[PDB]
């Protein structure tokens, strides 16, 4: 007959593979076919990716039909046509946007999301791939909890940061300390960040030697802080530019406060 | 040029016009200051000169490199220019979602053009509501003397207000915000 | 009653012979006839070979019929004709492209892929050779797991590589490190390469002596790395050029980035 | 020529025209520099001259030899030249899949024409759908002042995107830093 | 004669014509060089002179002996000549299946005549398919300037291609092969 | 025995090692010899190019 790939109730299992404030990964192994992976990542926007990963790669680009088929143990219920996708050659199947959340929802109702398409490896015959809802509820609760505990900013949002200092003292302002805490959280949870560039520089109020001394003291304090997060010393770079290179009109009270600033630039190895 | 005058000309978008008005006599000085001293105002000026090819030859990659260095040091106008280049697809491949962070940083530093452009992008669904508050805040305590721009800012403020609850609006209007 | 070579349910067995990230091989011994071998290799594109290896080699070039015959324990099912091949004299039977995947698919459905042809060693009488689907599914799962873990590039894809160095220090850029890691994976699993040319260059920042010294330093570091990968010293030929022979305009930092490069060429002779 | 002058001439595809204008006085200089010291820019120039018989007698075989000599050195223009010759069938037998590996290296070097032609070949089914991500990345990070080239790159990007899951498109658009 | 000139004349099949053109004045030198120094070119020349009885008397056994000695040392033309003698029954009893190894070795060394004759013999079922690949390989990367011979080589290549699977053909076209 | 009784092998440009194909043919010869006990005589005649000196060539 036809080839249907689904996990029987004795085989169906869901796992939370990545559970960190930077990524969530819920994986359902489809026996004899591959994996179904839901991934959510720390970001400012709602994002979910569903990837149907196949052991044998996609032979050709095919139109795929996504249906919400009821399980066998639900007589009298009809199937809902969800949508039509396109699975591309030598790529994992991808569903994103509202449809991935809809797949999760149809699994929450106890149904089977079924992808139907003509398989190139199977003499161009129609095959079905279903996601089992058996043992889904607890892992969906864990997935929702992890999504709740996701950072509301990505690497793009913090990779470049400019912080400001108070008029009198060596401490950062309140907002600058808050942004530094955000940077520290992202760094402490991300192991792929390799480079930190720190460029402190100050206002023209003090003397040139005094400006350089203040800038270097601030740079060394920030370098020690970045060391405290766990990065090795060979990765952090710190430089104090004193009162040179002003970005704002020195002399105005606001301009001097602008120039009293530090640049922090992160660099990752994805 | 002095650094302060160059910065003020950059903020007014007349640095290129001024350099043309000088009949490009200080080009060597600009090149030396940008390349060797790494002065952010001169880096931005040299990048704009190279990018759009005024007097100096048109070298888009090198001009964008020097603009990016001015941004590296943190010139708000450089960040705004890179953001609007990405948002409008000028000399770069158009990516508004990539434009958003640059505009956000420039707006947070105090660039009014960046604030207006960021609010416009957000109102076109090119970001997340998790920005509205800040953007609204940045549009709330911003003083302009142009009546057209004032009306535009008020319109964008109302557009953002129609999308956040009273709790978040109250928190936004009730925060320490400067520039 | 003609000759039919098939493994009985008690005789059928499937084995994973080669299970490496460079090749997967699945073998079905057909008793009294030979083997049926499914071979897949690391490549940029989907590839599968089916080879019917015979103990007694093919006597004459014959037209062969490939059919998906139902097993005896499946009454009421008709046979699906798959295709017609040509088996050549003194060569193993070869099926490739989508037809080999079709054979695997027909085995996955409990059916018998049957090759029928006239055998020269058999007074030119028609004989059948069938592949048994007994004990196939577990080994098909292992074979597909192996296929999923194949390198997504072949030797042709790492033959000629230009890597770049950073502005400060003697360390490769991120992309250059990634490409070097790909080369390292393939070399680690193959080691057949017989020519490793490592020509290093520098930018125009340093003097001629300093640039030459730095280029030779990095060349010898790469040579030591390639030796650590297992290649013999004789196959490696490193050469430092220093600031000489620029490829870009050294007047711009972009040009200096392009000029701090290393060219690694890998050559091998199949014969 | 110094070499940077020659490299800049080559990058603008005007080196042969330059040698023609100079009334074929550079002939022996070019030959000596190419075959004696093996300067890649001079090697490419000599190979081009031998290929088309400019200021010298035409020698297609040796012309391609010297073009290859320049390509293996690292010159972005010789690599693109070899890839374009293999793809078009100029001076050699036409071979797209042989071309692609050469075009890839020139595109990774920064060559805009190599990126465009690589995208055109991939959209014509002359490579596995595993080179699409790199081609899209290269086109995405491309900067140009020619509006025709800009539109071409954008259209090729869209064409490439019509064959990718959009979890690969997002991966192509990620960078290792804020810039 | 110098060794190189004699070798080139042997390859062109004009050594006997040249010796006749000299009115056979160097016969003593040829005999001394072949018999005493055992120079393969002179051994082949002396064997051909003795075998077909030009100037020198016709001694078939001794001529074939000296040709076989030239072959012993490894002159490809000697191997080809012995092979075609066996295949055509010239001065020896016709045994094509015995001719096959000689022609195969001469072809493997680079003799185009041996390659064509071996392919022709194989296409007449005078060998085994276990040769086709090599023979096909030897016919694939072989360069001739004669249009008639080029057409013949192409015909033989197609004749061999009609007898091997795509696997073996792919392996044959994808191997290191020279001469 | 007819297919391997006469073999001609080649050396690399620099070094004392045979080429790849020549090593493959030498392995074939070694297999046939190791499995055949009737082979009595082996004649080896090495000789080189004219690039080196006559004494060097002989060595």
């Amino acid at each position: 007959m036809g080839k249907r790939y689904v996990a029987t109730p004795q085989q169906s299992q869901w796992e939370m593979v990545v559970n960190t404030p930077l990524e969530c990964q819920l994986v359902h192994p489809i026996p004899s076919f591959g994996d179904a992976v839901f991934s959510s990542r720390a970001n400012k926007k709602i994002n979910l990716d569903f990837e149907l990963k196949m052991r044998r790669p996609m032979g050709e680009t095919r139109n795929v039909s996504l249906i919400s088929m009821p399980p066998p143990w639900r007589p009298g219920e009809h199937a809902d046509r969800i949508t039509n996708l396109k699975f591309f050659k030598q790529f994992d199947g991808y569903v994103g946007g509202q449809t991935a959340w809809g797949i999760l929802s149809e699994l929450e109702k106890g149904r089977y999301p079924t992808f139907s398409y003509q398989d190139w490896q199977s003499r161009d015959q129609r095959i079905e791939v279903a996601l089992s809802s058996v043992l889904f509820q607890n892992k969906y609760n864990a997935f929702s909890d992890c999504i709740s505990n996701l950072l509301k900013y990505s690497f793009e949002d913090i990779a470049f940061t400019i912080l400001h200092y108070e008029r009198q003292g060596d401490q950062l302002t309140k907002a600058s300390k808050k942004r530094l805490s955000q940077i520290a959280d992202y760094i402490r949870h991300n192991q792929d960040i390799d480079l930190v560039l720190v460029a402190t520089y100050t206002d023209s109020t003090d003397g040139k030697s005094a400006s350089q001394s203040l800038s270097e003291r601030r740079a060394e304090s920030l370098r020690d802080y970045f060391q405290s997060l766990g990065l090795p010393e060979d990765r952090i770079q710190v430089q104090g530019y004193g009162k040179r290179r002003p970005i704002a009109d020195n002399g105005s009270p606001i301009g001097k406060d602008k120039n009293r600033r530090v640049v922090i630039s992160l660099g990752r190895t994805q | 040029y002095t650094e302060a005058e160059l910065i003020k000309l950059i903020e007014q978008n007349k640095h290129l016009q001024r350099v043309r008005a000088d009949n490009c006599q200080l080009v060597e000085d600009i090149v030396a200051r940008a390349t060797r001293i790494n002065l952010p105002a001169y880096e931005f000026l040299y990048g704009d000169m190279l990018a759009w090819g005024v007097c100096v030859e048109q070298d888009v990659e090198l001009g964008l490199y020097y603009i990016e260095n001015a941004a590296h040091q943190g010139l708000p106008a450089a960040l705004e220019q890179i953001g609007r280049y990405y948002s409008r697809g000028t000399l770069v491949q158009q990516d508004k979602e990539r434009a958003i962070p640059y505009l956000r940083e420039a707006a947070s530093m105090g660039n009014l053009n960046a604030r207006i452009h960021l609010a416009e992008l957000l109102l076109r669904d090119y970001g997340s509501p998790l920005d509205y508050e800040d953007a609204y805040r940045w549009l709330y305590n911003s003083v302009t003397a142009d009546k057209r721009q004032h009306k535009r800012i008020t319109v964008l403020r109302n557009g953002l207000e129609q999308r956040m609850p009273q709790n978040v609006i109250a928190r936004a209007k009730r925060r320490d915000t400067f520039w």
